[PDB]
């Protein structure tokens, strides 16, 4: 019928929407840390951690809509 | 340091040609000061010419 013509965009757009978050951030991230290391090596281990740290506050937020939307695209569609 | 940084005067090269600066005293009646410093550089700088280099004062 008409629901499942809608249900995969509605999905869709939640996870591509996301994604571009998770990627940007998560890049935009990693270079400050990468140059960061390469200025001192045996500075990379402690910078890593909080690399670590930070990162996880990162992915919250575009995981929990991927979560949702794979709920969307097999509890519902 | 933690990291470095490369400049020429920093790295041996191999020498061909060497540069003193020489101090010496404007006034006499300083006993043997100025020959004994003359005479220890001439050694060197004659040390060095055994091996083809050249000076520069």
């Amino acid at each position: 019928n008409l629901n499942m013509d809608l249900l995969y965009m509605a999905a869709a757009v939640m996870m591509g929407l996301a994604a571009i978050g998770a990627a940007i951030g998560i890049g935009i991230l990693g270079g400050k840390f990468l140059e960061g290391a390469a200025r001192q090596p045996d500075l990379i281990p402690l910078l890593r951690t909080q690399f670590f740290i930070v990162m996880g506050l990162v992915d919250a937020i575009p995981m929990i809509a991927v979560g949702l939307g794979l709920y969307v695209m097999f509890a519902v569609a | 340091g933690n990291l470095e940084y490369k400049h020429p005067y920093l790295e041996d090269r191999d020498v061909k040609r060497v540069g003193y600066l020489v101090v010496s005293t404007d006034r006499g009646l300083a006993g043997g000061l100025n020959i004994n410093l003359f005479k220890k550089l001439l050694a060197e700088m004659k040390t060095w010419t055994d091996k083809g280099v050249q000076a520069d004062l």
